[PDB]
């Protein structure tokens, strides 16, 4: 899981590479990214909540 | 005992010291600290202390196109050109950045012409003003704020104090923060900010390689091999000079010449000006990077590796020397960015296994009856 | 085989190509030069990849340089043949079809060679690779990628690029193919190796460039920077989008800078010219930033201010050699300033009186060796001085000199003395330079070494060629004046007085513990090191401590404040006894010093790399008691020769002096049993070292040689026994 | 400025460096 975890964070950051520019709602994508590289238990126990109970 | 503990060899080396025994002013809220501004390479120089549109022409005739410009004498264009400005060029610029210009409309009134224009006189010594104020009050404080959060920066604020492991004369040995990606994970650490190599003196630089050839003696010993790694990001942040040393297997530091030839030529910008990759195996870092510019380099234990000089801060992480080792060696990635912080007194009391390894190998006293 | 697609191939180039030339002007007039795209980024070029079968006139391949010879010409490559035709990407791209089958080679290839490398129990190492490191369908190089362990878990990764389209508002070329798991599968290594031949080669570039004008010496160790101009983060947070258009045209200003000597030819932007008002440099066609660049070089006169200082340093010659020649005296005309960039006549800047008459060889260049054939032509000779700003097509200096000599003296514009003189010209864009007009016995020879003097020593030079390197903020490593280094010894021990300064233990500090247990430092005394070497004179400024109240900490100035010191004694020291050249052990010294020395600018200052063993030195206790119980800054002086000069050379005594202070610097006291053999030795109370016979010098002289060799040896980790008696001596007077 | 001549046989004081 956590090995998969790493390979789906790359390929989000990657859309960010062509400015520094960023507004509010990209800001608030890199500071979760940031997160779940600094603490993969805590985002892997939220990612699979989420499929239990999230349907709206 | 969180003040107070240390390693026994560093307070007998305090003690040695011990017996040893036996122009603008800016008061800094007490004190006086003398006013200086650095260079584009590091040079360190003391800072000395209506509009009319000018008298631009003489009678139908061009004469000058600086107001200032009849004042120079020949030796103060010479003194000026040795310890200048790092750009002179934004500052006519950042002026006519300014809106309500009009345009260039094409000919007519080109961008040159615009430029001829606004090169009047500045208000009353308001050249002088503009840059006493930049290059003093502006990197002082910068530098202040930086001293004071400083890791590394001997008698700083946070100064964990009990990873030293040795002290020369101007250079130590220190152990890092955090839970220290490998298992000897030692430091060499300058006590004063250089923020680069090649921004030290010699007899600094000399003390740095006795330390680093004594670390692969003892790490050889063991069967282990080194790796040297100095990150040096954009000089305008002024972060203190690190020089790492990263022990792994021998049967990994085979294969890493290798890895890194590969990550550098990658590393960073397509199309790069400054041609990727330099060779440190001969000429050495000193001598193959220009003073005053970022660069990343790579030792591997004795002999010397690569170096590249980075552009595009951005995209050039500052922890890309950790990153390829921590690869390699198949760690997660938490180790090398940000760090993981350790039990603050308990944890790292691994000084203690690093110190009884450095015993036969201690360099800096000769006290050793 | 899609011949409609390579017509659309060279259509598209042609559009872009013309985008550039319209960002400078130009318009509808041709003949632009094609060097500026294809030129590789490293050498300042844009580094454009061609895909047309463009070409270059034959005029492009002239190049030349100068020498002690004078100058000499090149034409790169050329038997006879107009074929140099930039290369086509598509002869260095591999087929497909070669790929496929490559790739079922390779891959069993390396799988081999692994094979038998692990049964030889060895790690596989670089040699063994690069023969094949880029080849294969996936790259064999991928093998060594960073994340490899994790990315084999990243399946679908070919339909998840493809699906990034939805995704992300960027387009990307590469939607097929990532370097994660195919690696470059590109590479132009080769491509770039010989786009430089096509185009004549690095030294044929270059003349098309402002690179002479830098007066680097030599093209290997260049850098650039793209992060620290207007382009910060400044240029995008400003307000006010639509002001991009005066500051949209300033990135540029460094490219059209350093292309400069071909972007302003005549044979280009035909049309009306201008001159700039301050300098003799003329401008053709309207470029959007190249008139900006220049005022910015040329400020505060500094025309003038070459012109006038050449004319005074020339007459510096002619005021000490009054008796080298059949001159009584000579003459500065101290004639009207804007007479630097009167391009339509000059009268004289120097005149020169005989003692009767020379004879007026003949109107010939300064390479012109010989022979004598005109009238002798009593009392009056003159010089002229020109500089002018060539480009690429007029940077020859002979036939400007002597073309510019028959203009003025031919008719009435200009006044000279008589016909008998000689015209200078200096081309300030590549610092050739050369003459042409009369001469007379000795003087040309002696025009040669002065000039060959002028165009390294002058200062008025440094400063144009400092303000052309900054504003093209291009960067070197290895450059500068020439390294005090083993071989050059010998010149150490001429008559001219000389210094060594040494500044290591100025700055010292010592670490302590506060009473209330934290760390921290404190500053201590220290010296300032002078010492003579063919005298053995020395000089020991004591800095006290005091002086660094307030400042403290870092000890920033230190270094200023000790040139500030060096300064103060050689102002105050008689003229006779100034230096001649003064040899500092760190280099970062020499730009302090060199700005208070200004004054006088006899003094040579000069760099070692040949470290020296001073810095053990200080720590003898007959100088460490002295330093330490000092309270107040004063000057102390010593010989460190105490007798030895009474009967031993100068560079055998200095050999003696180097080798106590190495071996005190690697084992300490036991160097002093070498000194003190026997604690019955004497000495006289003033000397440093004990009285000894010359015999008794020698012996203690080999033992000290053996213990630095051994030390040496065992620091080296490697046998003492094969060095010679040369290798010995160059370690001992400092590196290999 | 202070000077201490120590180069040999005899310890003489300048006070200014015109003087030696």
């Amino acid at each position: 899981d956590t090995k998969l975890l790493i390979l789906a964070l790359e390929r989000l950051k990657e859309a960010y590479s062509v400015k520094s520019r960023l507004n509010q709602s990209q800001r608030e994508e890199l500071g979760l990214i940031e997160q779940a590289y600094d603490n993969p238990h805590e985002a892997l126990s939220r990612i699979k909540r989420h499929l239990l109970t999230q349907r709206a | 005992g969180e003040d107070t503990w240390m390693l026994p060899d560093v307070n007998e080396r305090i003690e040695q010291f011990s017996q040893e025994h036996s122009s603008g002013v800016e008061n800094e809220d007490q004190q006086e600290v003398i006013l200086v501004r650095t260079d584009q390479s590091g040079r360190v120089w003391p800072v000395n202390t209506k509009r009319q549109m000018v008298s631009t022409h003489e009678e139908r005739e061009r004469v000058r196109y600086f107001h200032d410009d009849d004042n120079l004498s020949l030796n103060d264009l010479v003194k000026n050109e040795k310890m200048g400005t790092a750009e002179n060029q934004n500052k006519l610029f950042m002026r006519m950045a300014s809106k309500f210009m009009g345009k260039t409309d094409g000919d007519y009134y080109t961008l040159d012409d615009m430029f001829v224009s606004k090169a009047a006189e500045r208000e009353r010594l308001g050249e002088e003003e503009e840059n006493q104020r930049k290059k003093a009050i502006a990197e002082h404080r910068s530098l202040a704020a930086q001293m004071e959060k400083c890791l590394y920066c001997f008698d700083s604020s946070q100064f964990p104090k009990h990873l030293i492991v040795a002290i020369g004369v101007k250079v130590y040995l220190c152990l890092p923060n955090v839970r220290s990606l490998t298992e000897g994970h030692c430091l060499i650490v300058p006590l004063q900010h250089h923020r680069a190599a090649t921004l030290l003196d010699e007899d600094i630089w000399e003390e740095i390689q006795m330390f680093r050839k004594s670390l692969v003696k003892m790490f050889e010993d063991k069967g282990l091999d080194c790796i040297f790694l100095e990150t040096n990001m954009s000089m305008k942040k002024q972060y203190h000079m690190v020089y790492e040393c990263i022990p792994l297997p021998k049967e990994v530091g085979d294969m890493a010449p290798i890895y890194f030839k590969k990550a550098i030529m990658e590393s960073d910008e397509e199309w790069s000006m400054n041609k990727k990759l330099i060779d440190l195996s001969s000429k050495d870092i000193r001598k193959s990077v220009p003073r005053g510019l970022p660069y990343f380099s790579v030792d591997f234990g004795l002999h010397g590796g690569f170096a590249h000089v980075i552009e595009d801060q951005h995209k050039f992480p500052h922890y890309f020397g950790k990153e390829i080792i921590g690869g390699m060696l198949d760690i997660e990635p938490r180790l090398w960015r940000k760090g993981i912080r350790e039990s603050f007194e308990d944890q790292r009391k691994k000084a203690l296994q690093f110190a009884q390894w450095w015993k036969p190998y201690d360099f800096t006293k000769s006290k050793n009856y | 085989n899609t011949q409609e697609l390579l017509d659309l191939l060279v259509k598209c180039e042609n559009k872009i190509q013309t985008r550039i030339k319209i960002g400078l002007n130009s318009k509808m007039p041709s003949r632009f030069p094609p060097v500026v795209f294809y030129t590789p980024k490293e050498l300042g070029g844009l580094g454009m990849l061609s895909m047309g079968h463009v070409l270059i006139p034959q005029s492009d391949l002239r190049w030349s340089k100068q020498t002690d010879v004078g100058i000499t010409h090149f034409r790169s490559g050329m038997s006879h043949e107009e074929d140099q035709l930039i290369p086509n990407l598509y002869r260095y791209i591999q087929p497909w079809e070669s790929e496929f089958i490559d790739s079922q080679r390779v891959w069993a290839e390396y799988a081999l060679k692994r094979q038998e490398a692990i049964a030889q129990n060895r790690r596989l190492t670089l040699e063994d690779l690069e023969d094949s490191w880029d080849r294969g369908i996936p790259r064999i190089n991928t093998l060594f990628q960073k994340d490899r362990h994790t990315l084999a878990y990243d399946k679908g990764w070919r339909v998840r690029t493809d699906f990034k389209q939805y995704q992300v508002l960027k387009q990307n070329p590469f939607w097929w193919t990532h370097q994660r798991h195919d690696g470059k599968l590109w590479n132009l290594n080769n491509y770039r190796t010989d786009m430089i031949q096509a185009l004549g080669g690095v030294e044929g570039i270059l003349e098309h460039t402002l690179f002479k004008g830098t007066y680097f010496p030599t093209w290997e160790g260049l850098f650039w920077e793209k992060a620290s101009g207007f382009e910060e983060s400044m240029k995008w947070k400003k307000l006010t989008n639509a002001q991009r258009s005066g500051l949209n045209q300033i990135p540029n200003r460094r490219f059209t800078l350093w292309w400069s000597p071909t972007i302003n030819r005549a044979n280009v932007y035909v049309g009306f010219q201008v001159q700039l008002d301050l300098t003799g440099i003329f401008m053709h066609g309207k470029i959007p930033t190249l008139k900006i660049s220049l005022i910015q070089i040329f400020r505060a006169h500094l025309w003038q201010k070459i012109h006038e200082s050449i004319v005074m340093d020339l007459c510096q010659v002619f005021d000490q050699e009054l008796d080298a020649l059949e001159i009584e005296t000579v003459q500065k005309e101290t004639i009207h300033p804007r007479k630097s960039y009167k391009m339509n006549s000059s009268c004289a800047d120097i005149l020169l009186f005989a003692s009767y008459k020379w004879n007026v060889s003949r109107p010939s260049l300064l390479a012109d060796s010989k022979d004598v054939m005109d009238s002798t032509t009593t009392q009056k000779y003159w010089i002229d001085i020109q500089l002018r700003w060539g480009d690429y097509d007029s940077h020859d200096i002979e036939r400007y000199a002597r073309a510019k000599f028959l203009d003025y003296t031919t008719d009435n514009m200009s006044i000279y003395p008589s016909p008998t003189g000689v015209l200078i010209a200096i081309d300030l864009a590549y610092n050739l330079h050369s003459a042409y007009g009369n001469w007379f016995p000795g003087s040309k020879p002696l025009i040669q070494q002065a000039m060959a003097k002028i165009m390294k020593a002058n200062p008025a030079l440094y400063v144009l060629r400092e303000r052309i390197r900054k504003g093209l903020q291009l960067y070197s490593s290895e450059p500068t004046e020439p390294y005090l280094s083993s071989q050059n010894y010998g010149e150490l021990f001429s008559n001219q007085i000389i210094w060594f300064v040494d500044d290591t233990n100025v700055y010292r500090v010592t670490i302590h513990k506060t009473f209330e247990g934290n760390l921290t430092t404190k500053p201590i005394n220290g010296a300032i090191f002078i010492f003579n070497p063919r005298t053995g004179q020395l000089f020991l400024k004591i800095i006290h401590t005091s002086v660094w109240a307030g400042q403290k900490r870092l000890g920033q100035l230190a270094k200023w404040k000790t040139a500030e010191e060096v300064a103060a004694l050689i102002r105050s020291l008689p003229v006779e006894e100034q230096p001649k050249q003064i040899i500092v052990t760190r280099k970062g010294m020499l730009d302090p010093l060199e700005v208070h020395l200004l004054d006088f600018p006899n003094i040579v200052i000069k760099g070692s790399e040949l470290q020296l063993p001073f810095q053990a030195c200080l720590k003898v206790e007959k100088f460490g008691d002295l330093i330490l119980k000092a309270t107040e800054p004063q000057m102390v002086l010593f010989n460190l020769y105490d007798d030895w000069l009474k009967t031993i050379s100068s560079y055998t005594a200095f050999s003696r002096l180097i080798l106590i202070l190495r071996a005190l610097h690697v084992n300490n006291d036991r160097a002093k049993v070498i000194l003190k053999p026997d604690k019955t030795t004497i000495t006289e109370p003033h000397h440093i070292w004990p009285t000894l016979t010359d015999e008794e010098w020698i012996k203690v002289e080999v033992q000290l040689k053996d213990l630095i060799l051994a030390d040496y040896g065992k620091k080296n980790n490697v046998n003492v026994a094969s060095l010679t008696q040369s290798e010995i001596r160059d370690i001992i007077l400092g590196m290999e | 400025v202070k000077v201490i001549d120590m180069t040999g046989r005899e310890q003489k004081v300048y006070y200014s460096y015109s003087q030696i």
